RNA sequence: GCUGAAAGCAUCUAAGCGGGAAGCCCGCCCCAAGAUGAGGCCUCCCACGGCGUCAAGCCGGUAAGGACCCGGGAAGACUA
RNA sequence: UGUCGGCUCGUCGCAUCCUGGGGCUGAAGAAGGUCCCAAGGGUUGGGCUGUUCGCCCAUUAAAGCGGCACGCGAGCUGGG
RNA sequence: GUGAGGGCGCGAGCGAUAACGUCCGCGUCCGAGCGCGGGAACAACCGAGACCGCCAGCUAAGGCCCCCAAGUCUGGGCUAA
C-alpha cells in the first residue's frame, strides 16, 4: 500500500522578489506552497512549506501591465464594480499584487486557503524575525 | 483641529444687531485630558476628553486606574479627537471664538421601525381610486427574471434614526464662558441631552 | 565639447561647465564613450528602435553640453494696447487683457528677463525647461487669430 | 504643448517631461476587525486547591468583572 | 410564462438633452454649426385622448434616447 | 416493434449565396453509447464501442508554467498589440 505520511514539521523558506517576474515567482511560491516539491507529497493532509517573500515592490512586470493590468473588486452593491489599475496597488498595499497572484494559483479547495496562510509577504526586506530563514532563488 | 464635548440643552432665538437669528444652546463644561495618544504609543494623534462628574462608587471599574493614570475626577463619558493635542489639562469654551464655524456630531432621535414613506420620504400611493391596500406602500422593488433579485441597500422600511449624524458649518454665536455655554446656528442633531462633539469645519 | 566636464555614470551622464552641472538620464543599452576631450556614443545593433534611441541620445547629450556652455534663451513678443509686462524681481507680472494681473512664478534654473514692456527673454540652462517656459508664456494668452494680440515667440503673425 | 530621433529637414512620442475634465483616486459624511488575515491602546484581577504518570480533560470554590430581578427612558414590535 | 396604458420603486447602457472640457468653423463679439471627450448628477407643471405616440399652453440649463419578459398585476390600478 | 426524427459533413431546391430555418439525396454520430477521455462546462465536433476484477503496463484526442497529469524541453524565425 502506497506510503502513508505522518506529522511533519513546518519547513520555512525565505524567498527574494527583486527583479523577479511576478508570474514566474508566484508559480514556484505556489508549487512549493504545498509540499508538491517534496517526494512525500499528499493532497489530503496539506503539509506545505511556510513560504515568506520579501521585497514585494521590487517585482518586475512586462509590457504595458503597470498601465494595462486591471484588478476587479465587486461589492454586492449596484455599480460597485470598483476596479483598480496595477500601479495603484503598488502605491497602496503593494504586497497584495503577489498575494492575489499566488492566491489565484493555490487550489480552490478549503485547504488551499489553509495554504494561503503559509504565505507571508512584505517589502523591506525584514521579516518577522522568528527562526527559520532558508534563503532560496 | 479644535474639539470639545458637550450636550444639547435647548434652543431659542436671539437678536444679532437688528436681525433675528434662531440659535441652539450647547453646554461645553471642562473636559479633562485623559490620554494624549501619540503615533508612538498608537499610530494616530488624539486626546481622550472626559466629562460629567461621577459617584466614585459607580466607577469601581478599572476605570479608576485609568483616571488615576492622569489624576482626574472620575468623569462619566470620554471620547477622542483626531489630530488635536492642545495644552494644559483641560479644554473649554475659550477654544471657540464668536465667528468661527464648527461641526457638531450627534445622535438623531430614534424613529423606531419607521415606514418606507416616513423613512425615505417616498410618494406612497393613490388614496382614491386605487385599492385600499397600498396607500403607504413601496409598490415595486425589482424586475422580472433578470436580475431576479434585489439591489443591496434598496430603500425599504424599518428601524430608522437614532444614529450618527454630522451637521456642518454652524457659525459660533455668542459664547458665554461665564457658565461654559455655547451658542450655534440652531439646527443640531440629537435630543435635549444627547452627548455631542464640536469640531472645526472645513470651509478651506 | 570645449572647456566641458562630461563624466560618465552607469545609466546617466553628469556634465559640468561654466554654468554648472546638470544630470541627463542616459538610455540603458547605449555606450557613452569619452574619446579625447570630446564624447561619443554607439548602439548595440542596427534595428529600428535602436536607430531612434541613438540619434535621441546623440542630441540629448549635446544639449547637456550646450546647456552649461553658452546657455539657453528664447524671446517673447507682445502685441496689443494694454498688453504689456512688468518684471517684478524674480517673477514677472503682466496685464494682457484680464481683470486679474498675471503673476508668473520663476522656476529653479530659469530667469526670464525683460528688456522692454513687449520683449521678454527666457534665460535658463535646459532645453526641456526653456521649452516649457516659453510655451507656458504663450499659453497664458494665445495670439488673437483675427488681429494682433497676445504673446508671440518671434514667429510669423497669425494674421 | 515641450525636448526629440527614426527620417541631417520635419514631428506632441517612438525614451522621457509638463498643462488639461461636473468624470477617476483621495479628501467630506455614514457603517466597519465574523478584516476566522478576527488588528492596536490604557487600566483592573491572577496561580491548581484535587484526580490525569504523559498527551488530551474534568470538578466545587474564586478574582477583576458580568448576568438575573426591579423602577424607568426622546432608546424600542421582540430583543438589544 | 397575466396581456396596453397609468401608478409606485427604480437600476443599467451611452449612440449626451443639460451642466463639464475640447478641435474645426463659411469662429469679430454675442449667439450658433459640426465633431471628439465625458454619466457624476440633473432631465418641470398643465390642456386633449385608455392610449403609447403626438399636438398644444407656460416655462426651462435641459425638458435625452434605449435595456431590464418594450422592468415592475404573489406592489397597485383596470380607462384599453 | 417502427411509420414526429435530429445534429453534422457533402451535393441541390426554397430562403435573402438569412435563421439551433426548411425540403430531398450520399454518408456519419445521437437516437438507444446523457458510458468513458478531450473540447471550461455541452445528445450528436475530436478520441474511443464499457462482460466483471486489479493501488500493473504502452498509447489515442488533447496536453505537458500554477489551479492540473506530465518539458518553465531543444534548436531556428516572426509578433509589442
Ligand atoms: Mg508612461
Ligand atoms: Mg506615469
Ligand atoms: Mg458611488
Ligand atoms: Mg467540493
Ligand atoms: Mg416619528
Ligand atoms: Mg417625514
Ligand atoms: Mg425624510
Ligand atoms: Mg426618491
Ligand atoms: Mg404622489
Ligand atoms: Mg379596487
Ligand atoms: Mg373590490
Ligand atoms: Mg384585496
Ligand atoms: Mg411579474
Ligand atoms: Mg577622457
Ligand atoms: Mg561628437
Ligand atoms: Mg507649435
Ligand atoms: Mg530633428
Ligand atoms: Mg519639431
Ligand atoms: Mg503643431
Ligand atoms: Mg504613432
Ligand atoms: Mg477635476
Ligand atoms: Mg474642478
Ligand atoms: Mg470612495
Ligand atoms: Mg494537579
Ligand atoms: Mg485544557
Ligand atoms: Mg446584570
Ligand atoms: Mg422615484
Ligand atoms: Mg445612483
Ligand atoms: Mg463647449
Ligand atoms: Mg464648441
Ligand atoms: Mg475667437
Ligand atoms: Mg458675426
Ligand atoms: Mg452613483
Ligand atoms: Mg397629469
Ligand atoms: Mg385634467
Ligand atoms: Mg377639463
Ligand atoms: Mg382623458
Ligand atoms: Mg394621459
Ligand atoms: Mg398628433
Ligand atoms: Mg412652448
Ligand atoms: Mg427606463
Ligand atoms: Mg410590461
Ligand atoms: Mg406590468
Ligand atoms: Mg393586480
Ligand atoms: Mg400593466
Ligand atoms: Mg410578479
Ligand atoms: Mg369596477
Ligand atoms: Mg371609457
Ligand atoms: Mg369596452
Ligand atoms: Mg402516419
Ligand atoms: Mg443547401
Ligand atoms: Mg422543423
Ligand atoms: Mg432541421
Ligand atoms: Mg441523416
Ligand atoms: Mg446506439
Ligand atoms: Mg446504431
Ligand atoms: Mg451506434
Ligand atoms: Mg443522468
Ligand atoms: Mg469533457
Ligand atoms: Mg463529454
Ligand atoms: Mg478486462
Ligand atoms: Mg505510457
Ligand atoms: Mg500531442
Ligand atoms: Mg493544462
Ligand atoms: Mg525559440
Amino acid at each position: 500500500k502506497t506510503y502513508v505520511p505522518k506529522q511533519v514539521e513546518p519547513r520555512w523558506v525565505l524567498i527574494d522578489a527583486e527583479g523577479k517576474t511576478l508570474g514566474r515567482l508566484a508559480t514556484k511560491i505556489a508549487t512549493l506552497l504545498r509540499g508538491k516539491h517534496r517526494p512525500d507529497w499528499t493532497p489530503n493532509v496539506a503539509m506545505g512549506d511556510f513560504v515568506v517573500v520579501v521585497n514585494a515592490d521590487k517585482i518586475r512586470v512586462t509590457g504595458k501591465k503597470l498601465e494595462q493590468k486591471i484588478y476587479t473588486r465587486y461589492s454586492g452593491y449596484p455599480g460597485g464594480l470598483k476596479k483598480i489599475p496595477l500601479e495603484k496597488m503598488l502605491a497602496t498595499h503593494p504586497e497584495r499584487v503577489l498575494e492575489h497572484a499566488v492566491k489565484g494559483m493555490l487550489p480552490k479547495g478549503p485547504l488551499g486557503r489553509r495554504l494561503f496562510k503559509r504565505l507571508k509577504v512584505y517589502a523591506g526586506p525584514d521579516h518577522p524575525h522568528q527562526a527559520q530563514r532558508p534563503e532560496k532563488l | 483641529m479644535k474639539g470639545i464635548l458637550g450636550v444639547k440643552v435647548g434652543m431659542t432665538r436671539i437678536f444679532r444687531d437688528d436681525r433675528a437669528v434662531p440659535v441652539t444652546v450647547i453646554l461645553a463644561g471642562p473636559c479633562p485630558v485623559v490620554q494624549r495618544r501619540t503615533p508612538e504609543k498608537d499610530g494616530y494623534t488624539a486626546v481622550q476628553l472626559g466629562f460629567l462628574p461621577q459617584n466614585p462608587k459607580r466607577v469601581n471599574r478599572p476605570l479608576k486606574g485609568h483616571f488615576a493614570k492622569a489624576g482626574v475626577e472620575p468623569v462619566r463619558i470620554l471620547r477622542e479627537i483626531r489630530d488635536f493635542n492642545p495644552e494644559g489639562d483641560t479644554v473649554t469654551v475659550e477654544i471657540f471664538k464668536p465667528g468661527e464655524r464648527v461641526d457638531v456630531t450627534g445622535t438623531s432621535k430614534g424613529r423606531g421601525f419607521a415606514g418606507v414613506m416616513k423613512r425615505w420620504n417616498f410618494a406612497g400611493g393613490p388614496d382614491s381610486h386605487g385599492a385600499h391596500k397600498i396607500h403607504r406602500h413601496p409598490g415595486s422593488i425589482g424586475n422580472r427574471k433578470t436580475p431576479g433579485r434585489v439591489y443591496k441597500g434598496k430603500k425599504m422600511a424599518g428601524h430608522y434614526g437614532a444614529e450618527r449624524v454630522t451637521v456642518m458649518n454652524l457659525e459660533v454665536v455668542d459664547v458665554i464662558p461665564e457658565e461654559n455655554l455655547l451658542l450655534v446656528k440652531g439646527a443640531v442633531p440629537g435630543p435635549n441631552g444627547g452627548l455631542v462633539i464640536v469640531r472645526e469645519t472645513k470651509k478651506a | 565639447p570645449k572647456g566641458v566636464s562630461v563624466e560618465v555614470a552607469p545609466g546617466r551622464v553628469k556634465v559640468k561647465g561654466p554654468k554648472g552641472e546638470l544630470e541627463v538620464p542616459v538610455s540603458p543599452e547605449m555606450r557613452v564613450v569619452v574619446e579625447e576631450g570630446v564624447v561619443r556614443v554607439e548602439r548595440p545593433s542596427d534595428e529600428r528602435r535602436h536607430k531612434s534611441l541613438h540619434g535621441l541620445t546623440r542630441t540629448l547629450i549635446a544639449n547637456a553640453v550646450k546647456g552649461v556652455s553658452e546657455g539657453y534663451s528664447k524671446e517673447l513678443l507682445i502685441k496689443g494696447i494694454g498688453y504689456r509686462a512688468r518684471l517684478v524681481g524674480r517673477a514677472l507680472e503682466l496685464t494682457v487683457g484680464f481683470s486679474h494681473p498675471v503673476v508668473v512664478e520663476p522656476p529653479e534654473g530659469i530667469t526670464f528677463e525683460v528688456p522692454e514692456p513687449t520683449r521678454v527673454r527666457v534665460s535658463g540652462i535646459d532645453k526641456q525647461k526653456v521649452g516649457q517656459v516659453a510655451a507656458n508664456i504663450r499659453a497664458i494668452r494665445k495670439p488673437s487669430a483675427y488681429h494682433e494680440k497676445g504673446i508671440y515667440y518671434a514667429g510669423e503673425p497669425v494674421r
